[PDB]
């Protein structure tokens, strides 16, 4: 599992696999690992299938509720902060969590947190979290810059997905795209690493090291 | 409870045309000292159920006690009790399983194997497996502990299989448990030669015959073993 | 692995499966669990294939020097006794577990080996997984004075039950028929019930499915 | 324990303590509240003047339940003190939760179902 | 296992049962427990077949190149024998053994070596998982140079008693009767000796 | 652990948090202010088990907010410290403890004196000088056993911080990532731009 | 009541991932009318003092209107009014 | 952890109409990080080729002492060794080692030079001789590889069928295994000629 | 130590059409190296077209099997017979197994039937609860052996069309009900050969617009 | 662990390695030389346990320079990389195992190109375009699959191995204190006296 989500000049850009594995077997590749939470609110997911599955719809269910009774929608801090203290709740009963609450706001602009089972809270800028973590973030703080635009950010997240999949064995399968900004998160497709890993090489010319 | 004193042996069964048969010994072992003799393992529920019981001989008395309670329960305000509302062999499974399952869950199961076998209001053979696990199975033919890898293997050269069920008749199905218990003395070490049979016929209801012993076994060939190996005397 | 031995009025049979698995994965369908200690003194092996294969081979190359050494025919007692003193020495982690039988000059012989070195005698053996089964029908069908047939039904019915009724036996059966006055006669594949039935497709990838990379004409010669 | 119905319905469709209790609110000194274009002024009547009084110490009519929301009350003083202190800890609990002070229309809210709260349970006036 | 020698006027009767266990499960029942290291001296073996049947052979092998040397052994020598293997071999055996045997100086002596190595010559030796049951029962019957029929009758009750109440035991009751007319080998049937 | 220091100069207190929180093999933040203001005179670092540090001391700065706002009146330093100690004391027998170290610095005012505490994760509280949480003490100690002077100044305080700094960046396995400094006082807690 | 109706409505699209029907959520919310009196799990002392109109929309049975009462009671109007 | 699961990869040898086939993954790795794409796991002496998954360091010792042993045999014998003799070195060769064990898992495929017969063979770590005559499977997606085998297999392939199948049974069994892939290599071999295809598969 | 799980082996396998869903199991029911019941089923309809099976432990397959019947008859019961959608079933059997979080069910669970659309559709889930839909997914003992066969004859992986110089990937379409059948029998003759907690029988469960029927089918008893 | 890394670019072999030496709490020396030049045209870089770790390297060290003085030749970077996995491998089945992973960088002469060899202490040998041992790849090697080229210069390569550190500070949870780089190219082994 790798996940990434960094912000810039054109709101937040996301990126998840969608690899699966169950020690040596890879149970599924069609994971979607980036939960909406809302129109406006988005959770990657890293760890726990189940866990981070049933308590990011948990976390929408809640938003829902927040956004009913208030009439105004949660705040990414309020909303990454729910699932904090769940998990802090839970904490030492087994929970393995490591999740992205990404989301765009008027009060907060755009604002991304990482919450963990251990119950670490962190509001920050750039994230990778995941087995595969370390690839995605060397490739982004290699190439990243707050100027970027919306196309080049987008590539970025891609391409730091496609190597931290490529070095990883248990990140794989497909890259899913998200584009966070003041409409609201916007899918941008899911792009098949077994095609994807070819068109970079052969675009790129980097990727030499495989023998293809 | 979480560790076995007093246990019974195997218990085997097997369907036939027109019921089932099912069998156990009549021993207590207390580890491996073969304590109490005559120790009846086979419960007959009604006229139509019939359970047998292997593992803790506690729990298998607990489990007596709730079938009798469950049969004086059933008798409460049931004009019917003694006809068409009389406890069925499924219910008494069904009511067995969830108990074991319940209490494996809580993680104080009853060490015991448990076969129900008996004959429906409709004259169907039912004949079905649980244990501390609450794993249930049915089969033409259950066996608990060394039954399973013995008696089994012989009990389905008479019926491999539901079609073979309707051709196979009380005598043969009586003479084929029989046999299985003699194998059984022979080769399992905690085993009784005394044990008890159980049959419940749709026609002529339940015959529970105790106090038998295994007979006709092959013992003169031990005249001529001498030595382990190379001894010749 | 379910192995059986049962001695007949005239010599002695020995029967086993097929099936080498690797836990619970079928490895070989087809696995030769009889052993050729000597031309007239056979062995079938259960445990680790590996130690059944090796301890077998290695006492039937001794047993044919000293054959050779001492020009007479090989006796059943010393491979038996050859093999008891080699897998005491190893405390029995050789995990082989044997049923050695034969015919030599002395007459006919049948024992069985435990890996940590004891080693019983009888009329009828079995050993492996499914030997419960296997001992349950002997149990139910032996007696004495056997005809050859007699054995050689009651070796396969065991073998068959251990087939039918343990995961860890299967296949095709195996014999090898020993007789005082004869030659020994090893029967491969003398029963194959387990005959898998016609796939309901073919799977013959129309040529050029695979995409490849780089092809290239290998040197096996000089 | 003593869970007896209190407050209860009345034959014409009256809950007595209800407006029992806007009597005493009605037997309480006087509070006002005036909005501005950007202030907000409160407020209150002290009961005459006596000269034995120790104005120091003595509680104002006028609490701050956080640094941004304040409370004036009629009737009851002790009362007023339990959902003073009922709504402080509120505002701290939301502040902890949400990391954002709250809106003056969450405390009232939160005020107002406290004493709806207090209107249908057992035991309680 | 239960096993048992016991002396009496014409000399020492062994006897044992035939059921050899792994677990629970009877691997077989017609195991000849009794094994013979000499002509006339014998010995009862219980605990690990393999341990038990390597000392066996070994004391043997020991017996019949003192025989070839030096003559015809006495009965103390082969237990010395059975003895300097256990105890020298403690740490890696599991073997009780009953030495039995039959000379014209001192008739018949029996020996036992538990585990340890330990050594104890007595006019009766029981031994074995059912000997534990047998205990009251020999101690209160046992007698000095009974008859051979006594003796028979004695290691047929108390082996049957065994058989009985331990599951570790089972299948026929062997006896060998070591005297001056010879070796003697005897076979008692579970339909025999569950009846008494 | 990580680094948290503190330093009791005359009329003011300094507190230095490390920047660095690393899960893993991987930095994932170098910017981390490790401190929370429980009131306009008193500020605590903390430092330990991930989750429960930030959850203690927004707890604790929630108690003495709501203390702040009942009474209209801010607890001395002492108070604060002997809560904090109390509330770690009966944490320490519960079935999860609490594994977070404090250093609580304020100016108390009735006193016009600045004042340090130290707590670790048991409830053990002392008033120091100087103090310093995990392995942080173990070289800045003996640097202040040697250059502390208690009629200093803020500035010189803030030299001496810089020292142990130094030394920490020079002899410490772990690249902390520098530290945020705050300084208490009686105009209240201010944080210094660069160190 | 409101709150109790919002809540089940979003609890049976968290167990359930579609929209609950009118008559569920009226139900529901009924289920608490009769929930007091004195004994005691404890309830209420009095009845709720207010009736509700909750109109809403499902694939099933179309759109719907209910009358909620205090008296654990509610009806389907095609129109309905309330109050004085 | 396990000694022959540090490294993964994966062996697969079919056999057909006068031909065999044997193929491996291409991928080196310290567990979860990958680290080689070019770890070829099939080498041959003269005309018996040999597949060894399991753990890199004990992969290439045996492999060199293979090569040593096929070059001294051949100048003791003035011929190459035949699959099946080959095959009795391996498992001697194993066994030999039988309380130290080298944790690979050895496959062996060919064509006898005399006989023309195919040939093809698999062992265990300790030197279990395994004959097979459809396919002999190995490395850490042994079940994988069994199922594709099992179900895509039909005997008397020609070389250009028996590729296709080997190809897609291997690359369908290495996408289930996170410890295999990164590259392919096919060896398809006749009576007088072995080609060698370098296959193309997904890099994660 | 009381053990309060247990493997009874089996094999399940879910696939998902045009306008049908089919699931099949083995109907082996075993333990350790015994064989309990040649036919117990542990593929059920479950109504509202929606068929389950929850594959491993015998015991937690069954109990959840009875809780999401009793899930559906009680939502029937409390929202006027409404049909339960299979995306809901799958949530509610999300909840349930969920409900267990820290005590799991030690069962692979997959239902099938179809969507909204009435269109074929798959439901996986771990012992947990983390659910996906799937067009094809194998669970139990064999199914590291069936899911790479499905991924290649179903979703066509590998596959390109040939001649497309490795370019273009073979055209991914929906299979026939005579199809799926094909692959389900091959894939479960194949798991019996290599799979020794595999066999005797193999029964499907065919979920189509009409209803709910059933398909037996004899496998090897090895 | 320590930063071992290498880099082989077109004529030329980069080797960067940890200055920083670390026992407890205490970082006792910021200066450390984690190399040892095997022969003018062969270098190895290593890490692993203390102690053994420049054990092997100066053993390995002696080894070939006896083997080059004794034939008055320098071994291909193959051989050396061939004899120190022999080593590594017969090591690990020892009493005592040696745990120190080798990058050996070396400009073959007889080929005239760079060579890079990585091999853990398991004897598992690779030759790679890139390597790096420990933690260090776990970020390096997406760097280098981005950014490197079979056409690079000595100083690109320098830059990569630049930016590969700068990574490494920036997201490591160890403070290594820079590294020394080393060049080896036809011209023997050279080191960059700045880097940072
Ligand atoms: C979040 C995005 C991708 N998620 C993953 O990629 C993770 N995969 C899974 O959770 C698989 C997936 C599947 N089978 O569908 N499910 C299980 O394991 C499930 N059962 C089992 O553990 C069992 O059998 C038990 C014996 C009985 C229930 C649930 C579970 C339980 C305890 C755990 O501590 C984890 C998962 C866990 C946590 C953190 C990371 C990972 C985990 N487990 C791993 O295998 C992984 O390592 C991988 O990262
Ligand atoms: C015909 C005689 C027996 N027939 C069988 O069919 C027996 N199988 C084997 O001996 C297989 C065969 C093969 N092709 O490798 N050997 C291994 O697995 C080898 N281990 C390995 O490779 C591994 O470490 C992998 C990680 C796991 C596959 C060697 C080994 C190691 C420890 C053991 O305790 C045994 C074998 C063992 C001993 C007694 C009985 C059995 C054993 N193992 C079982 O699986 C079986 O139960 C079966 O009875
Ligand atoms: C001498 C006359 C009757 N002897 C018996 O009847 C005895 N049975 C056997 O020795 C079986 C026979 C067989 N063919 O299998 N052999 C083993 O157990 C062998 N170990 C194995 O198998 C194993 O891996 C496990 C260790 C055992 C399941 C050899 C061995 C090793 C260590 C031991 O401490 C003993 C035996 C031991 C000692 C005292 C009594 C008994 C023993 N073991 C028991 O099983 C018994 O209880 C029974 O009394
Ligand atoms: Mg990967
Ligand atoms: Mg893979
Ligand atoms: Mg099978």
């Amino acid at each position: 599992t790798t996940t990434l989500a960094f912000r810039f000049q054109g709101g937040i850009i996301v990126a998840v696999d969608s690899r699966a594995t169950a020690g040596n077997w890879v149970a599924s590749q069609t994971v979607k690992k980036v939960i909406e939470i809302n129109p406006f609110l988005l959770g990657t997911m890293a760890g726990g299938a189940a866990d981070c599955q049933f308590w990011e719809t948990w976390l929408g269910s809640q938003c829902r509720l927040h956004e009913l009774r208030e009439k105004e929608r949660i705040s990414v801090a309020a909303a990454s902060k729910i699932l904090s203290n769940l998990v802090y709740q839970y904490k030492g009963a087994g929970l393995s969590m490591g999740t992205m609450i990404c989301g765009y706001t008027r009060k907060e602009g755009p604002t991304i947190y990482y919450v963990d089972s251990d119950g670490t809270r962190l509001k920050g800028d750039i994230f990778c979290v995941g087995s595969g973590q370390t690839f995605a973030y060397g490739v982004l703080d290699s190439n990243y810059k707050w100027d970027l635009s919306v196309e080049d950010a987008l590539y970025l997240g891609k391409r730091s997905i496609l190597a931290a999949a490529h070095r990883d064995a248990y990140s794989g399968g497909s890259v899913n795209l998200y584009h966070v900004t003041e409409d609201g998160w916007i899918y941008h497709g899911n792009h098949d690493v077994g095609e994807l890993f070819w068109k970079v090489k052969e675009e790129e010319g980097s990727f030499n090291n495989v023998i293809g | 409870t979480q560790q076995p004193i007093v246990t019974g042996t195997s218990v085997i069964s097997m369907k036939y045309d027109n019921g089932v048969i099912i069998a156990a010994d009549n021993l207590g072992s207390y580890g491996s000292l073969l304590r109490f003799n005559g120790v009846e393992r086979l419960i007959p529920v009604g006229d139509n159920t019939v359970v047998g019981i292997s593992g803790d001989i506690s729990d298998m008395q607990h489990i007596e006690r709730l079938l009798k309670d469950l049969v004086t329960e059933n008798a409460y305000d049931n004009p019917l009790a003694d006809a068409e509302e009389a406890l069925e062999p499924s219910y008494i499974f069904e009511y067995l399983a969830t108990v074991m399952y319940q209490r494996r869950s809580k993680m104080n199961p009853l060490w015991n194997a448990i076969i129900v076998a008996g004959v429906q209001s409709n004259g169907d053979q039912f004949l079905r497996y649980v244990n501390l696990l609450g794993v249930t199975y049915s089969s033409p033919t259950l066996a608990t502990g060394f039954g399973a890898h013995m008696a089994n293997p012989l009990l389905r050269k008479v019926v491999d299989r539901e079609s073979d069920i309707p051709k196979t008749t009380v005598q043969v199905a009586e003479e084929a448990i029989v046999n299985a218990m003699r194998v059984l003395y022979y080769r399992d070490a905690r085993s009784s030669r005394n044990f008890s049979l159980a049959i419940i016929d749709k026609n002529t209801g339940l015959t529970f015959k105790k106090n038998l012993q295994v007979e006709n076994m092959k013992w003169d060939f031990a005249k001529d073993i001498k030595g382990y190996g190379t001894q010749k005397i | 692995t379910t192995i059986v031995g049962v001695k007949f009025n005239n010599g002695v049979v020995i029967a086993a499966d097929t099936r080498s698995t690797q836990g619970p994965i079928v490895a070989d369908k087809n696995c030769a669990k009889l052993h050729r200690i000597s031309p007239k003194i056979w062995c079938a092996g259960a445990g680790t294939a590996a130690d059944t294969e090796a301890v077998t081979q290695l006492i039937g190359s001794n047993i044919e020097l000293h054959s050779l050494y001492t020009s007479r025919e090989p006796r059943v007692v010393s491979a038996l006794q050859m093999l008891k003193q080699h897998l005491f020495k190893y405390q029995g982690h050789i995990g082989a577990y044997l049923i050695v039988a034969g015919v030599d000059p002395t007459g006919s012989h049948l024992f069985s080996i435990h890996a940590h070195g004891s080693t019983d005698v009888g009329y009828y053996l079995s050993l492996g997984s499914g030997s419960l089964a296997a001992m349950a029908v002997l149990e139910s069908h032996w007696k004495q004075d056997l005809t050859k047939e007699e054995a050689i039904k009651l070796a396969s019915d065991a073998i068959q039950a251990g087939i039918w009724n343990d995961l860890g036996s299967g296949s095709n059966v195996d014999v090898c028929v020993m007789e005082i006055g004869k030659d020994a006669e090893y029967l491969r594949n003398y029963l194959t019930p387990n005959v898998r039935e016609e796939k309901q497709k073919s799977y013959k990838f129309p040529r050029g499915t695979t995409a490849v990379l780089k092809e290239s004409i290998v040197n096996i010669c000089d | 324990g003593y869970d007896r119905a209190l407050s209860i319905f009345s034959p014409d469709g009256h809950i007595f303590q209800v407006e029992y209790a806007l009597e005493a609110v009605k037997r309480g000194t006087c509070a006002v509240g005036v909005k501005g274009k950007n202030c907000v002024v409160l407020g209150c009547e002290r009961r005459s003047t006596l000269k034995l009084q120790d104005t120091r110490i003595t509680p104002s009519k006028v609490s701050k339940i956080d640094s941004h929301v304040v409370l004036s009350f009629s009737g009851l003083n002790a009362d007023s003190r339990i959902l003073i202190e009922k709504a402080r800890v509120e505002a701290q609990s939301h502040r902890l939760t949400l990391e954002d002070p709250v809106t003056v229309e969450y405390l009232t809210r939160y005020v107002a179902g406290v004493q709806q709260r207090y209107t249908q349970s057992g035991g309680v006036r | 296992t239960s096993i048992m020698a016991v002396t009496f006027k014409d000399g020492v009767i062994l006897g044992a049962d035939s059921r050899t266990t792994t677990g629970a499960y009877i691997a077989n029942r017609v195991t000849d427990k009794l094994t013979r290291v000499h002509d006339k001296i014998w010995c009862c073996r219980s605990g690990s077949a393999a341990d038990t049947q390597a000392i066996a052979d070994i004391v043997q092998y020991h017996l019949e190149l003192y025989t070839s040397q030096y003559g015809t052994p006495s009965t103390e020598t082969a237990a010395s024998v059975f003895k300097e293997l256990c105890y020298e071999n403690k740490d890696n055996l599991t073997a009780g053994i009953i030495v039995a045997g039959y000379d014209d100086k001192n008739k018949g002596e029996v020996y036992t070596i538990p585990l340890g190595g330990s050594v104890h010559k007595l006019p009766y030796a029981i031994a074995g998982s059912g000997s534990t049951f047998i205990y009251g029962y020999c101690d209160k019957n046992f007698r000095e140079n009974m008859s051979k029929e006594e003796t028979v009758d004695f290691i047929k009750h108390s082996l049957s008693q065994a058989i009985k109440w331990d599951g570790s035991s089972g299948g026929v009751i062997r006896m060998v009767v070591l005297t001056a007319a010879g070796v003697e080998r005897l076979i008692f049937y579970p339909d025999e000796y569950e009846q008494l | 652990m990580d680094i948290i220091l503190g330093i009791r100069v005359q009329d003011s207190v300094i507190l230095a948090s490390s920047k660095a929180v690393t899960r893993g093999i991987s930095v994932l933040k170098d910017s981390d202010d490790k401190t929370r203001q429980l009131s306009p005179h008193t500020l605590m670092s903390f430092a330990g088990e991930a989750g429960d540090t930030v959850q203690f001391a927004e707890y604790i700065q929630a108690n003495i907010q709501l203390y702040s706002i009942r009474e209209d009146y801010e607890l001395s330093p002492q108070a604060v410290s002997s809560f904090v100690r109390q509330e770690l004391a009966k944490s320490i027998r519960s079935r999860r403890p609490y594994q977070v170290n404090v250093l609580i610095g304020g100016y108390d005012k009735k006193k016009n004196k600045p004042e340090l505490y130290q707590i670790d994760y048991l409830g053990t509280k002392v008033e120091l000088p100087y103090g310093a949480h995990g392995y942080s003490g173990f070289y800045t100690f003996s640097l202040l056993d040697h250059h502390y002077r208690p009629d200093m100044t803020t500035e010189e305080g803030l030299d001496l911080l810089k020292l142990c700094v130094q030394e920490l960046e020079k002899r410490m396995p772990m690249d902390f990532k520098g530290v945020i400094v705050k300084i208490v006082d009686k105009d209240g807690i201010r944080q210094v731009d660069d160190f | 009541m409101i709150e109790h109706a919002r809540t089940a409505a979003v609890t049976h699209n968290l167990y359930y991932d579609e929209d609950i029907n009118v008559e569920s959520l009226t139900q529901s919310v009924c289920d608490l009318a009769l929930r007091f009196g004195e004994g005691a799990e404890r309830l209420m002392s009095r009845p709720f003092g207010v009736a509700l109109l909750i109109a809403g929309h499902d694939a099933d049975d179309g759109y719907q209107l209910f009358h909620a009462e205090p008296s654990g009671t509610f009806y389907r109007y095609n129109a309905k009014a309330i109050g004085s | 952890s396990d000694p022959s699961s540090i490294n993964g990869g994966i062996v697969v040898a079919m056999t057909g109409k006068d031909c065999v086939a044997i193929a491996c993954d291409l991928r080196l790795g310290s567990q979860s990080l990958g680290v080689s794409n070019k770890f070829e796991k099939i080498f041959h002496y003269g005309h018996v080729f040999l597949g060894i998954t399991g753990l890199a360091t004990d992969v290439t010792t045996l492999n060199e002492m293979f090569r040593y042993k096929t070059n001294l045999y051949k100048l003791k014998e003035e011929r190459a060794i035949e699959p099946e003799t080959f095959t009795q070195l391996v498992s001697s060769s194993l066994y030999e080692r039988r309380f130290g064990p080298y944790f690979v898992g050895p496959v062996v495929a060919g064509i006898n030079s005399k006989s023309g017969k195919p040939f093809i063979a698999g062992f265990d770590l300790i030197g279990c001789i395994d004959e097979a005559k459809d396919f002999i499977v190995s490395g850490t997606a042994s079940d994988q590889l069994f199922g594709m085998c099992e179900s895509l297999y039909e005997p008397n392939l020609e070389p250009e069928d028996l590729f296709e199948t080997i190809s897609q049974a291997l690359l369908n069994a290495a996408d289930r295994d996170a410890l295999s892939g990164w590259g392919a290599v096919v060896y398809i071999i006749k009576k007088d000629e072995v080609v060698k295809r370098y296959l193309k598969m997904r890099q994660d | 130590q009381f053990n309060p799980y247990g493997d009874n082996g089996g094999t399940i396998l879910g696939i998902a059409g045009e306008d049908f869903a089919v699931l099949a199991g083995d109907t082996r029911n075993i333990t350790d190296y015994s064989i309990n019941s040649r036919y117990e089923p542990k593929v059920f309809d479950c109504g509202d077209n929606i068929v389950m099976s929850a594959n491993g432990f015998a015991a937690d397959g069954d109990a959840l099997v009875k809780r999401f019947k009793n899930s559906v008859k009680w939502y029937h019961f409390d929202h006027n017979d409404k049909k339960l959608s299979i995306n809901s079933a799958a949530r509610n059997i999300q909840h349930l197994l969920y409900g267990k979080r820290f005590f799991p069910y030690y069962v692979h669970t997959i239902i099938a039937g179809l969507d909204e659309d009435g269109k074929g559709a798959v439901y996986s889930f771990d012992p947990v609860g983390s659910y996906e839909r799937e067009q094809c997914r194998a669970g139990g003992a064999a199914a590291s052996l069936i899911m790479p066969f499905l991924d290649n004859q179903v979703n066509f992986k590998n596959q390109y069309e040939p001649g497309t110089n490795g370019k273009v990937k073979k055209p991914l379409k929906y299979l026939s009900v005579e199809e799926v059948i094909k692959l389900v029998r091959d894939s479960f003759t194949s798991a019996t050969e290599r799979h020794i907690q595999v066999g005797d029988g193999l029964e499907i469960l065919i979920v189509t617009k009409d209803g709910v029927r059933k398909e037996f089918y004899e496998l090897k008893r090895d």
